[PDB]
DNA sequence: TGCGAAATTCCATGACA
DNA sequence: ATTGTCATGGAATTTCGCA
DNA sequence: TGCGAAATTCCATGACA
DNA sequence: ATTGTCATGGAATTTCGCA
């Protein structure tokens, strides 16, 4: 049996809603599971129509074999169904109520949640501009079992933003006291 | 003047008068019996005046000149006096075309690495597309993979929200662009300077200097051209497709696609190639370190045979940018402070500032 | 389809397939374990379509569409049915670009004398200089003898208005001109029909086949820049003395200047030359006589390592005059009725018609 | 002493008044002595302003040593002079009352106002429309001293206008008729 | 151990406003 | 302070299949 | 019957919207 | 049914002046 390889399979999902920020309330998450590449794709919406908007960005850039996700209704409508059917793409279902993706993945999607409710405190609005800069932060962040960042596993090189600093991820006194005082 | 001309007449040598021809005078001048007919030999203090009547007929170079001046008149050395005029001619020096090639052209080489050096571009304006006007178009060095973006204008603006979407991926070390308005601006300077970017600029009007997205350009234009054939031009749907298809398009000389230079390993992608299904992913990545760095690299061409390169001092000429109508193609002439390469060097200009310039947009001054 | 491949697998020779390769089946299809690794071997009836499927992801030629194909599959000479398709494909036929070059160019005989053949030409927009926008300019085809005429619009009208001018000198036997709309008028043909004048014109869009005038524009401007610097381009008043200067130049190449070529002997302007000063008109004519008939003529330089010349039957494709943006550079393929010259064709066009044309406006139709 | 060459030497004088054609009511006639080459030029009078003018038109083509005239005001004028002068012509002219040219330009003046005067009847009008053909015809008429036409001797070779039918030049019956009719 | 044909490599040509 | 590039399809050259 | 320098010829380069 | 051209200035080559 092969060994895994970036483009293997995809793992989606949304979060949100999020505050409004520029007109956006969720992200798609996409995580390759080889790698464990992150993109993050704002949208108005948990629609089908958002995901292959979105999707279509991504897929011009590289196809997955497999697409993973949960049963949320963006991904097992019959047009989503038909986009990946066009793109040769398989489509995965967890079980409902059972979500389920790989360690790694797991792992990784939390690292988003709680980065991305790191730096919303202080501005719960301004996280469309910071897309960017969360997902070099995910994608230059060592992995304990591999020796490598998904960076590195993706291109095959070294970055030109290390992120030295393996941070906190923690929400900090003060950063805990005006995240309980925004949900007043 | 008159002196020289006077021991002439009474039958002593002057050097550079050959001694077996017969000087006399006649109608108040000095003449002299040459094998194509009597000619005037005028004083020294004339000689310029004549060179100069003759040249401003029809301001004509040497040969030209010569021939009128020879009609009428022999001295020793005419050539030495017409060129002397054609050298300080300033109307010929901006206004005539070179004689001579620039020099061949620098292969610079590969980026070693993908986001090593980005190189970047804007093509259009196309006919109107969902309002959309022109392309943004970014061409990593090292892999050939290319980033096509839509925008209204060729704007810092535009340029600012798709690299802000493309650096999502990864931060390159150097962006090379040329010197369009969206690029040069203090808005896209601070941008870059805040991510760690270096910009990198073209010499002015040298679009071969971004050859590298130039070249991408053309290949883009021709498949959005191709798919647009019997069909209205509505290209901002096909921006992805044909990102998505050249991106994957193998090149004949290096016999891998963008994409495996970038990834090693094909995606979900048509007649995807699968030579290393059975590596792990470190052997694959091992293997792509190997053909990375063994890639076809050209070499600088032979010189054409009369070409020049330029040397530190030399007097040349910029040429004009955009020239009017009935005017010169070239500036006054200038001195190379430096050279950086054999075809790219620094001089100081037509006003008095330090200008970093293409040899392929200099010719040198003519006449020394 | 089946039938071929059924005898491969039970060991039977067919030709083509290599008899020491080991030909199975697995997962449902033809296999083969190939030096590069394990391909598919599709039935001859599937072919065409994963030619058509893989030449299309990007609309690539022979070696980039075969690579992709080979990713997958292996049959007997895959680059055969690669080039079929690319012969077949329109949009590829029309959009791509030559690279075979135009075979060397002519170097039509000088005229004999004046006055047989007349170059003429527009030069214009210039800016507004006493109303005036444009110059007419005629070239005598022997001498190079140049007439100047200013004009509000290179019309046929302006043109007439100066050609009875000129004519009242000497009428040519033919006059040469591009097909600007001036010269391609009914009313010019009547014009010249009138006068026993032959119309002669360049095939379409190809300058060099008015070459002898062209080239004396550039002079004409050249020299208009030159006495213009740091002026405004009050032009109008100096096209009189361009023409006199310019008839008045030497070719370095010829020892002559056109107004020698046409009188045999230099009016009253500086530097005149007086060697046949004792020459009657007669001897002086004669030596004329002589002097045209042994001017330096040029001859056809060598082809360029890859160029093609047209064949009868040969299918060939015109180039686009004024394509719009992101549509093909190249018609459909035509067929060459008749070659009037190496580097002059017949064509079989487009819609239906014949068209005269340049090689220079035409690719040969490429994969036969 | 040298042969006489074209260039050598312009005879030119005015013919006119004549009825208006297009504006213009002279005819500026310039005969080079060597060749008998004619050309003429239309202005609308036998001012120094409009010789110039005319002139400027011909020796954009080619500038004589000499120019040769009567005392008309037009050639005796200080700017004509200062005109010849600084293009390097000698000006001359005959004594008043005393018109001298030489044989062969006194014929062909000659021949030109009987020519103008035979083409004009019938369409005083129109004359400025026949001037090139008139030059045509006088500078491809054979020279019986010479043996040769004008534009033979000016350029050396045959015309592609030979003007075969060397002409009556003589007023028919109906021409002296309207001729002596037009003068009513 | 050499042949005929196929496959691969060479490389001039031309277009990137 | 920077610097040409590379898809294309015939032709030239190398390799393959077989003996 | 040869030398050094000048004169002439060669010719690639580039522009004619 | 038509077709490149030729000024330009360094370099290559020839000729000139003298012996
Ligand atoms: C036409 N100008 C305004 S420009 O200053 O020259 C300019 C400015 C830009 O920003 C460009 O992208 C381009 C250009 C010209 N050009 C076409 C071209 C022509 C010849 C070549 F060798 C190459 Cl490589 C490309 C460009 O693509
Ligand atoms: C630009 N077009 C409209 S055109 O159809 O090509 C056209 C139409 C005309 O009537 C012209 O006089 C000229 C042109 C183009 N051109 C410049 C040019 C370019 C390359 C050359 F080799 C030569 Cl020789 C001359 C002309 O002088
Ligand atoms: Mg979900
Ligand atoms: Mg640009
Ligand atoms: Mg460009
Ligand atoms: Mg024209
Ligand atoms: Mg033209
Ligand atoms: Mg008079
Ligand atoms: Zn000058
Ligand atoms: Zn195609």
């Amino acid at each position: 049996d092969r060994p895994q390889k970036p483009f293997d399979k995809f793992f989606i999902d949304y979060i949100g809603p999020l505050p409004p920020s520029q007109g956006y309330l969720y992200v798609l998450v996409v995580v390759d599971g080889m790698t464990g590449f992150t993109w993050l794709y704002p949208t108005k919406a948990p629609s089908t129509s958002a995901t292959v908007k979105s999707l279509n960005v991504l897929t011009s850039i590289a196809i997955p074999k497999v697409i993973h996700s949960d049963q949320g209704a963006a991904f097992t409508s019959s047009t989503f169904a038909e986009w990946a059917k066009e793109r040769g793409i398989h489509l995965e279902f967890s079980t409902p109520y059972h979500p389920q993706s790989s360690g790694k993945v797991e792992r990784k999607n939390s690292d988003i949640k709680r980065l991305l409710t790191k730096l919303l405190v202080g501005r719960p609005t301004k996280w469309y501009d910071l897309l960017p800069v969360v997902q070099l932060a995910l994608n230059n962040t060592y992995s304990p079992v591999l020796k490598y960042t998904p960076h590195q596993l993706l291109f095959g090189i070294d970055s030109n933003t290390p992120f030295a600093n393996q941070d906190t991820l923690d929400l900090t006194r003060e950063e805990e006291l005006s995240l309980l005082q925004e949900i007043r | 003047l008159d002196a020289e001309l006077d021991q002439l007449l009474q039958g002593h040598y002057i050097k550079g008068y050959p001694k077996q021809y017969t000087y006399f005078l006649e109608d108040g001048k000095v003449k002299v019996s040459r094998p194509e007919g009597v000619k005037i030999i005028p004083p020294q203090s004339d000689r310029q005046k004549i060179v100069l009547q003759a040249h401003n007929l029809a301001h004509t170079g040497r040969e030209a000149t010569l021939l009128k001046i020879a009609n009428l008149y022999w001295w020793p050395n005419m050539r030495k006096d017409v060129v002397k005029q054609l050298g300080r001619c300033q109307q010929c020096l901006i206004t005539n075309a070179s004689n001579k090639a620039s020099g061949p052209i620098l292969r610079p080489d590969r980026p070693q690495k993908p986001f090593d050096k980005f190189f970047i571009d804007y093509i259009g304006p196309l006919p109107p597309s969902q309002g959309y006007l022109y392309v943004l178009v970014v061409v990593d060095g090292m892999t050939g993979f290319t980033w096509l973006y839509p925008t209204k204008a060729p704007s810092t603006s535009a340029t600012v929200k798709s690299l802000n979407v493309l650096t999502s991926i990864a931060i390159p070390k150097v962006i090379h662009s040329d010197q369009g308005a969206a690029f040069t601006s203090s808005t896209f300077a601070e941008w870059a300077k805040e991510r760690g970017i270096h910009l990198e600029f073209s010499t002015p009007y040298h679009p071969q200097s971004s050859g590298k997205v130039e070249r991408k350009n053309s290949d883009i234009k021709r498949l959005l051209t191709k798919l647009l054939v019997g069909r209205p031009t509505k290209w901002y749907d096909l921006l992805p497709v044909v990102q998505l298809a050249l991106n994957n398009t193998y090149s004949p000389v290096l016999k891998y696609t963008p994409h495996q230079l970038l990834f090693g390993i094909d995606s979900n992608t048509p007649f995807a190639n699968q030579d290393t299904l059975d590596l792990t992913r470190e052997e694959e990545l091992s293997l792509l370190q190997e053909i990375r760095t063994s890639l076809y690299h050209p070499s600088t061409p032979p010189a054409s045979s009369r070409s020049w390169s330029p040397v530190v001092g030399q007097l040349v000429q910029e040429r004009v940018a955009r020239p009017a109508s009935l005017r010169p193609r070239w500036h006054k002439p200038s001195t190379v402070l430096k050279v950086l390469n054999p075809r790219t060097v620094v001089i100081l200009d037509h006003l008095g500032n330090n200008r970093t310039v293409s040899i392929d947009n200099l010719k040198p001054t003519s006449h020394q």
